[PDB]
């Protein structure tokens, strides 16, 4: 009965909101506790990008090696500068790469439950 | 990167001194005339192809004795030595290759079943899309996460890496179109747009799919979906072999294998969702207990795939930091020397204003107290109003001195430290 | 009040997760006082 | 299309690629690198230069370029006009 | 019944520019408001204390430093004092060559 | 020897300080010397008491 | 088992000071194995790759020792869902691989023969 | 009608954002309590403070924002209907948090004097949160964001505060 | 007064103790002789107040 | 007080070998030409060597 | 997969070579030692150490 | 007698809280005062705010604040008959001889 704005523009129902309220609630819960979701846990990923990539390069060696070449490994984030001055420079993308293994893997919030 | 653009400017200008020295680092001209060289190379890299001759891969030469650690090099019983190399795998062949090709053949065929438990994302997409949409959107569905799953897995076990490392390298582009992907699917969910499929929603919906099959999604009842009928760690891993066409035949036979039995699952699912009843779940429930109506079944079953959607969505938030889902693809490394920096040798304030905020100690000092500021009233730290008491730190970062684990922590240590925010004042609102 | 906060009616829950968390290890890991200081004895006569 | 350049955004775009582009003309230099800054620079060819010099020598060409433009068309055009009392902060 | 693809892309692609410059602009306004908040408390200050006509001088010191500005460098003429203040401060290196005695 | 040439890093290693660098490393060395902190009259005592 | 409150208040002290611990164990050729968080030390566990007996490292420890001799690391691993899988790990992947491979290679004597697959579900 | 109802300008969204920011600036003090968890919000800790210093420089400036909002704006039928709809949405909130500081003031001291006041002042702050981001990301965009037991009564409110006296 | 009428002398403050190697030592608790090393910054000293880090550090 | 730690930090601003050499610390310059009678605004402070 | 220190290791086979299996043997004659440091016998046979360690703690 | 002022303090906290009540209920004029509790709540505190409908009229004619003014009015008025020391911290006197206490 009330105006409730003309329909040109989009609205949004309530529906969504709650689910985003309920959402964020029993994600922060599930997070709080680890083994209590039916005995099970919330995954963010599947498998980890440095086990694939490590999958990937060994079976591509395999392959190279097998046909008679000398086998190339694939680096993540990038590969060499051609600098004089310094090592770090020389091989600094795969080196910024490999600088983030733990924020990249381990969650930030604490694993365990502290005062329960 | 734009650190790795500021490290060359700021290398450019140290190297001028020697010709013509600069008033200092920030003078109009010269900062603009960087970022135009810095716009027009990058323009012009990118539009050139010029990237196709980009550097992925090195050689691994293994050193001699000569050139490796002699100090470690030590001669037991004047018969051996700490020199180790072994040939790689060398294994003896069994009696015909056949027998082997059809027993990975069998272990693929096996293994296949644990990519189809409804587990993930996809899985709950393709649910929805059976009970809503009918049968041909599921199959669709179906079609198109297999698909996804088994691009992914042949290319990782084939050993192609030149979509596979490149691919992984992008670290938030893969998170930031699966949010895109997310949010788009449950505004069209929420908006609850019925018709009759056509060949084009067909294909958005196995599309979708594909898509959402090559990112990172959230997984409930992990260490069942990666378990494998195989002495290995994971379904990815691939089998020792002595030849080139051995090894053709042998990972062709495997994937041979999980193709078809992931072919057969969905056949079998497709039948199934249509023997018992399209939507047999509603006759379950009305076994179950009573049943209250059609429609506002159907409304909370949609209320339902909408939260468990918009949970797998937002899932991911709280797990990383700032740090690493902002700074990372700015260029910084953890802990950088940037964050750090002081604004002057006689001004200790923080020279990056928006990222004061990073790897805080608990001891630093409180910004709120300076005079005639007037913030909030921060009663919780009432007797430690000149530092930040309280503790925050991630990861094995962490520091403590003068301000302990327990008093931050633990018990009734901080608890009695807070004591001020329980304590009743006196306080008229109108008289 | 540092006496009343650790209060077992106050604690319930905390016992409840700390039950459910310590039995999961198996029946055997648990160990009397006596036998803890055994156990200690043991290790530095043996280093002896 | 009108309706295009009716938006605030569009506009700003616009003049951000046209001071681009003006700063593009004005700036980039032209067979001056190997003339004038990589021998004074350096001493050596620009080929034989490594990467991280060659992108040197453009830019201090560059610099060049753009101090003899503003000092032979915008400051000798508005400092005909000599020191108009220089006002200063009172204060 | 069904839009072409490419007209949702083209949806999703203006929908998600208007949110980004829309972010943008609340927080370059959040950074300036973060970046100058004691100059304004230490007007305020100054106002509280009993001077408004040190505030007010302030001020007008702040807009005349705008000017002073716009003389130098948008044009050509230099201001009187400025050879005197070039002499105030010196780069690290310069320090080096001229005061660190050559035993540290 | 990424190159068939070898290559030898310059600043790589620091191999010498001065009042600048050293003020720029100064919590990041494993050694302070009494060159540098003989110019200090506490460092100077704390070196010969 | 009767606990007393000054168990439980001890117990969850020490959850508190590992709470956000990184783990790290040793393999049978003496080297340090990976950054280990829970989660991961969780699928190594249901993998087979690590047992009870395996050398690990954690923040408040001094030297390395026995997963099963640290005060609070089973537990935390040992879910039911953990213990679920590495049971149908053990019991349909592990030990028949291994009674093909002791079948197939006569260089495993019989009378001498490992017995950690057996024990692999606890 | 003569009423405006077409899309909202940057400069409304602009003035709807830091309208918003005013229930943040309210419950800004329970931070610690949510943010000693998932530290991963910890910048929520350090966002306010020019705010916090804006909006209490007089100590009877809220008022002073809600009178001049309700009757400047939302009374004014030629601003388009997104603008007011998003001031009255804002003014609410800061109801809703004035609302949790009042039950706030009355917890019992043995409430008060075990953990689960801590849980909820965590609370006070997460749930309010959610609320203005919800709010920002339907502010940016020029969309109606529609909240349980609010959104009528702001429909409602709107068209009250329109033919008011006339 | 306890807190502001009273200073502590520069030659009679409190510190940590200096136990070397820490061996020939008088044992407090016979069993236990770790117990000695409380007072000390020694490496195995019960419960310093910062866990013992895993460090790797590469300096200039 | 705060206790200082001493942990090596990688880059910023600058690649590893430098340091930020034109950094503008409040120092008077000298001119060669004699000043009879000007103040420097800035005292050099402890003059001798 | 053979250096895997769980069941998993145990299903695979050593590359045979005798340094590397002098190797694997020190490594693990080095981890028995450790291991017999924290778990005993709770009813040690006769003409053992550790049964002449608690016939010592009984006349104690 | 400690028991009269407890017992009054409790019905005055009690009646803040019908008030705040009825402030909420203010904000929805879809419920109908004919339902039990909200019959009950209405006939709680019908005269209280009746006494302040007379006495203070709406501002404009159109909106009204009545309810809002009574609760404030009450919470003063209770407010002025708290107890001398709340215990808590309170009683605890700060930390030792204060400017404050
Ligand atoms: C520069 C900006 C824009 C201009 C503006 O803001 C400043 O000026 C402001 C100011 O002008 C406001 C007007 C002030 C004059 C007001 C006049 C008022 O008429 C009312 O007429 C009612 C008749 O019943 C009232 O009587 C009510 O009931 C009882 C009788 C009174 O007593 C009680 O008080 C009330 C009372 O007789 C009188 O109050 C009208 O209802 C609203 C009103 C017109 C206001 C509308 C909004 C404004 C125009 C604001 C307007 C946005
Ligand atoms: C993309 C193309 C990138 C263009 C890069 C040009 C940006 C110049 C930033 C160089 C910073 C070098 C440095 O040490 O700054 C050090 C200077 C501080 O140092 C002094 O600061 C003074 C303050 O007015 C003046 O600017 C002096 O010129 C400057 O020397 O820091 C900054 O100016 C902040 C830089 C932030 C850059 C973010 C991009
Ligand atoms: C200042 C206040 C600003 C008000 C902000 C209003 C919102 C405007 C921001 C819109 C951008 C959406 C942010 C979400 C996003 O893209 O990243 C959330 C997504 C995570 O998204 C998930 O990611 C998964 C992979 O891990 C998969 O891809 C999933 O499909 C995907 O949903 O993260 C990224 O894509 C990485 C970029 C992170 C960019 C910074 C995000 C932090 C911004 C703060 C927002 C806080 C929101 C709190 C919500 C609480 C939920 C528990
Ligand atoms: C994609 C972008 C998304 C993120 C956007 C944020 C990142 C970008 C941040 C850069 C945006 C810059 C915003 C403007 C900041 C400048 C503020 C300012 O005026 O300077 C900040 C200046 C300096 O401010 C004060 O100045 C004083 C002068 O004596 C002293 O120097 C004080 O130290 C100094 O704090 O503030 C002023 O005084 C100007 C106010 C005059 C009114
Ligand atoms: C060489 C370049 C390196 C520069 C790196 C730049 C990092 C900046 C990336 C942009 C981050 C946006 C934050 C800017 C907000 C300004 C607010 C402010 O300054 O607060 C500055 C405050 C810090 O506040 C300071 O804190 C100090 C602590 O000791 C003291 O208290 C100081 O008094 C106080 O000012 O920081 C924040 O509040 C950060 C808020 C971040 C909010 C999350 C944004 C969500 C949206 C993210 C989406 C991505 C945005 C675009 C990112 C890409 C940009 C290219
Ligand atoms: C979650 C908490 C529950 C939701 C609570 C939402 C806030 C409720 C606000 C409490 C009433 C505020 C008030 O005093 O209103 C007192 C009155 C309530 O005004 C009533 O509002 C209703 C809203 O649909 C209708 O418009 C009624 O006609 C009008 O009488 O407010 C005013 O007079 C103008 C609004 C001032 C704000
Ligand atoms: C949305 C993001 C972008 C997604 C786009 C998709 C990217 C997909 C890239 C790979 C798709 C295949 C391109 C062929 C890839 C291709 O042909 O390989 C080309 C590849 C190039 O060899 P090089 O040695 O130059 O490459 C080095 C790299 O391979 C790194 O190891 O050669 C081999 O790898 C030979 C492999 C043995 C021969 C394999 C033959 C068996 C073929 C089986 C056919 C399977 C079809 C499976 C489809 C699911
Ligand atoms: C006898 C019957 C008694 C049972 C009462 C059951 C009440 C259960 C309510 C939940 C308890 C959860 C248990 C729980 O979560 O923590 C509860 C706990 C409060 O402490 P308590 O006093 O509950 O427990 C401490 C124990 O030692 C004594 O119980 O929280 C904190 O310690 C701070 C947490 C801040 C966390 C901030 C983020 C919160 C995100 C989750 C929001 C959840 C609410 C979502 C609403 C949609
Ligand atoms: C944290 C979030 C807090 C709020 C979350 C609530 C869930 C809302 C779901 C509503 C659904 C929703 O938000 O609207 C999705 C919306 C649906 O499309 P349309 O509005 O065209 O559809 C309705 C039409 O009929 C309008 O006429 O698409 C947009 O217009 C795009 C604008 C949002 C685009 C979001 C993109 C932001 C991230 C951009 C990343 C950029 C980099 C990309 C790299 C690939
Ligand atoms: C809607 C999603 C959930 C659908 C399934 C419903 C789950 C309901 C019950 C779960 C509670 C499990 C913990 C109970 C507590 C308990 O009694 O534990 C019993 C059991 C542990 O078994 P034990 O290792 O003691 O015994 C295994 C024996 O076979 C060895 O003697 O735990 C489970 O069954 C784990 C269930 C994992 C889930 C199994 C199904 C996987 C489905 C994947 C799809
Ligand atoms: C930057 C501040 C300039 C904002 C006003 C200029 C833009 C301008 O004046 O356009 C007029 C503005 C919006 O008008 P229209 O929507 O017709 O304008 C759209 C076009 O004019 C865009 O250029 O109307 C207002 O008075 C709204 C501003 C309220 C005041 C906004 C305050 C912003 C917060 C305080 C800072
Ligand atoms: C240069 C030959 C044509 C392109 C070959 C496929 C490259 C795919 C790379 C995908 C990276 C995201
Ligand atoms: C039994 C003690 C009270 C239990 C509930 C207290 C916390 C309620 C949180 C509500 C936040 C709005």
């Amino acid at each position: 009965n009330v105006y409730k704005g003309p329909a040109s523009i989009p609205h949004a129902s309530a529906e969504v909101f709650g689910a985003f309220f309920l959402a964020t609630n029993t994600a922060l819960l599930a997070h709080m506790f680890p083994g209590k979701l039916f005995g099970s846990e919330l995954h963010v990923r599947k498998w980890d990008p440095d086990y694939l990539a490590s999958c990937c390069n060994e079976q591509g060696m395999r392959r190279e090696a097998l046909s008679g070449k000398k086998p190339n490994l694939w680096l993540l984030g990038g590969g060499p500068r051609l600098v004089n001055d310094s090592w770090e420079r020389m091989w600094w993308n795969n080196l910024h790469w490999k600088r983030w293994k733990v924020p990249r893997t381990g969650p930030a919030f604490p694993q365990d439950m502290y005062w329960q | 990167s734009l650190v790795t653009s500021v490290k060359d400017y700021v290398e450019i200008t140290h190297k001028l001194i020697e010709i013509e020295p600069l008033k200092n680092y920030t003078e109009f001209g010269a900062v603009f005339t960087y970022f135009i060289f810095s716009i027009g190379e990058f323009f012009k890299n990118f539009f050139s192809f010029s990237f196709l001759n980009n550097i992925w891969s090195i050689p691994i030469i293994i050193p001699d004795i000569a050139s490796a650690m002699i100090s470690e090099v030590s001669v037991l019983d004047g018969y051996f030595h700490n020199a180790f190399t072994f040939l790689e795998t060398s294994v003896n062949t069994t009696t015909n290759p056949s027998l082997v090709i059809f027993e990975k053949f069998v272990i693929g065929i096996i293994n296949s079943l644990f990519l189809i438990l409804p587990t993930s994302t996809s899985h709950l997409i393709t649910l929805r899309r059976f009970v809503m949409q009918g049968l041909e959107a599921g199959y669709m569905a179906g079609l198109g996460t297999l698909a996804g799953n088994f691009l992914w897995l042949a290319s990782i076990i084939l050993g192609w890496r030149f979509f596979v490392i490149p691919w992984l390298s992008l670290d938030i582009f893969r998170y930031l179109l699966g949010f895109v992907l997310l949010v788009k699917y449950i505004w069209d969910s929420s908006k609850e747009r019925r018709m009759a499929l056509e060949d084009l929603s067909k294909w958005k919906i196995f599309l979708l799919n594909f898509l959402l099959a090559l990112t990172e999604q959230s997984c409930i009842y992990p260490f069942i979906s990666n378990l494998s009928f195989g002495p290995d760690a994971s379904i990815l891993e691939g089998f020792p072999v002595d030849n080139y066409p051995q090894f053709l035949l042998i990972h062709g036979a495997y994937l041979l294998g999980i193709l078809f039995g992931s072919f057969s699952l969905l056949q079998f699912t497709c039948w199934f969702w249509e023997n018992p009843a399209f939507s047999i779940y509603l006759w379950i429930t009305t076994k179950s207990s009573l049943k209250i109506s059609t429609s506002s079944y159907y409304k909370i079953l949609n209320f339902t795939f909408l939260y468990a959607t918009m949970l797998c969505a937002i899932a991911s938030i709280p797990y990383y930091g700032l740090d690493y889902t902002i700074t990372n693809p700015i260029g910084l490394v953890p802990q950088d020397r940037i964050l750090n920096q002081k604004k002057s040798q006689s001004d200790p304030d923080k020279l990056i204003t928006e990222t004061a905020f990073l790897n805080l100690n608990p001891t630093d000092k409180n910004s709120r107290i300076r005079d005639g500021v007037h913030a909030r009233r921060e009663r919780w730290k009432q007797r430690l109003i000149k530092y930040q008491a309280f503790d925050a730190s991630t990861y094995d970062q962490g520091v403590y001195d003068f301000l302990t684990i327990e008093d931050l922590n633990y018990g009734f240590d901080r608890f009695w430290l807070r004591r001020k925010m329980r304590n009743h004042q006196i306080r008229f609102r109108l008289f | 009040l540092q006496h009343w906060y650790y209060t077992p009616f106050n604690r319930l829950l905390m016992k409840f997760d700390v039950d459910a968390f310590i039995n999961r290890q198996p029946k055997s890991h648990f160990l009397t006082k006596n036998e803890e200081r055994a156990l200690h004895i043991r290790r530095f006569l043996l280093s002896e | 299309l009108s309706g295009l350049l009716g938006d605030i955004g569009v506009k700003c775009t616009l003049a951000f690629a046209g001071t681009v582009a003006a700063g593009a003309a004005i700036v980039v230099p032209s067979g001056k690198q190997v003339e004038a800054a990589s021998l004074d620079i350096y001493g050596r060819p620009p080929s034989q230069l490594l990467p991280n010099e060659r992108r040197a020598a453009e830019f201090a060409a560059g610099h060049r370029r753009w101090k003899g433009f503003v000092d032979n068309s915008i400051y000798s055009w508005t400092r005909t006009l000599p020191g108009h009392d220089n006002p200063i902060v009172n204060p | 019944g069904e839009e072409p693809i490419q007209d949702e892309l083209l949806k999703l692609l203006r929908g998600g520019w208007v949110l980004l410059s829309n972010l943008a602009l609340f927080l370059v306004f959040s950074s300036f408001l973060h970046r100058s908040l004691n100059w304004f408390v230490q007007t305020e200050l100054l106002v509280a204390v009993g001077a408004p006509q040190q505030a007010g001088e302030r001020v007008v010191g702040k807009f005349f430093e705008a000017i002073e500005w716009v003389e130098r460098n948008i044009l050509g003429w230099k201001l009187p004092g400025d050879e005197e203040a070039e002499d105030a401060t010196s780069k690290v290196y310069e320090v080096l060559q001229n005061y660190t005695p050559a035993e540290a | 020897n990424n190159n068939p040439q070898e290559i030898n890093f310059t600043n790589p290693p620091i191999q010498g300080l001065n009042e600048g660098s050293f003020l720029y490393w100064q919590t990041e060395m494993p050694f302070n010397s009494y060159n540098i902190d003989q110019f200090i009259t506490t460092n100077q005592s704390f070196y010969a008491p | 088992i009767v606990l007393s409150p000054y168990q439980y208040e001890m117990i969850n002290y020490q959850r508190m000071l590992m709470r956000k611990n990184i783990w790290y164990y040793r393999d049978r050729m003496n080297v340090p194995r990976g950054p280990c968080p829970l989660h991961v030390v969780k699928e190594a566990w249901v993998s087979g790759i690590v047992d009870e007996n395996t050398l690990f490292w954690g923040h408040g420890l001094y030297d390395w020792l026995p997963a099963k001799n640290i005060k609070l690391l089973l537990p935390m691993v040992r879910t039911p869902e953990v213990r679920f899988a590495t049971w149908i790990k053990r019991t349909f992947s592990l030990k028949p691989s291994l009674n093909r491979i002791r079948e197939q290679r006569k260089e495993h004597r019989d009378p001498q023969e490992a017995s950690l697959q057996v024990e692999l579900m606890r | 009608f003569g009423r405006n109802e077409g899309p909202m300008t940057w400069p409304w969204k602009l003035m709807c954002a830091i309208l918003y920011m005013l229930p943040w600036v309210d419950v800004t003090e329970k931070t610690v309590y949510f943010v000693e968890r998932f530290p991963a919000f910890v910048w929520t800790e350090y966002f306010s403070e020019p705010f916090e210093h804006w909006y209490n420089i007089h100590e009877y400036a809220p008022l002073f924002i809600f009178f001049a909002t309700y009757l400047g704006i939302v009374r004014n039928k030629k601003i388009p209907h997104v603008a007011r709809y998003h001031v009255m949405m804002g003014v609410m909130l800061d109801i809703v948090a004035m609302i949790l500081i009042v039950t706030e003031e009355n917890l019992p001291t043995g409430v008060l004097w075990t953990p689960w006041s801590d849980l909820f002042y965590a609370l006070m702050f997460w749930f309010i949160f959610l609320l203005v981001i919800y709010c920002l990301f339907f502010c940016f965009l020029g969309w109606y964001c529609e909240i349980p037991l609010i959104s009528e009564g702001v429909y409602l409110q709107i068209e009250q505060a329109e033919q008011l006296g006339q | 007064d306890e807190f502001e009428s009273d200073e502590d002398n520069t030659e009679s403050e409190w510190a940590p103790e200096y136990v070397g190697a820490g061996l020939g030592l008088v044992a407090e608790d016979p069993l236990n002789p770790q117990y000695s090393l409380r007072h000390s910054n020694h490496p195995l000293a019960p419960f310093p107040g910062e866990p013992l880090k895993w460090a790797s550090y590469v300096y200039p | 007080k705060p206790l200082q730690r001493y942990i090596p930090q990688n880059g910023g601003f600058t690649w590893p070998g430098d340091y930020l050499r034109l950094e503008i610390v409040e120092m008077p310059k000298l001119k060669s030409i004699n000043i009879k009678k000007t103040s420097l605004k800035q005292k050099i402070n402890v003059q001798p060597v | 997969k053979f250096m895997a220190p769980g069941p998993l290791g145990l299903c695979h086979a050593v590359p045979d070579d005798p340094s590397l299996r002098q190797e694997m043997a020190k490594v693990a004659h080095n981890y028995a030692a450790i291991y017999r440091m924290y778990n005993f016998d709770w009813d040690p046979e006769p003409g053992t150490v550790q049964y002449k360690i608690d016939q010592r703690i009984r006349r104690a | 007698a400690r028991t009269f002022e407890r017992a009054a303090f409790g019905f005055a906290k009690m009646y803040l809280f019908c008030l705040f009540m009825r402030v909420l209920l203010s904000w929805f004029p879809s419920i109908d005062w004919n339902s039990q509790p909200w019959a009950f709540l209405r006939l709680i505190t019908e005269p209280y705010l009746q006494i302040y409908r007379g006495i203070l009229p709406p501002l404009f004619g159109q909106l009204d604040f009545t309810p809002l003014f009574g609760f404030l009015i009450l919470q003063d008025v209770v407010e002025l008959m708290s107890p001398v020391y709340t215990l808590g911290h309170a009683k605890d006197t700060s930390m030792f001889w204060t400017t404050t206490d």
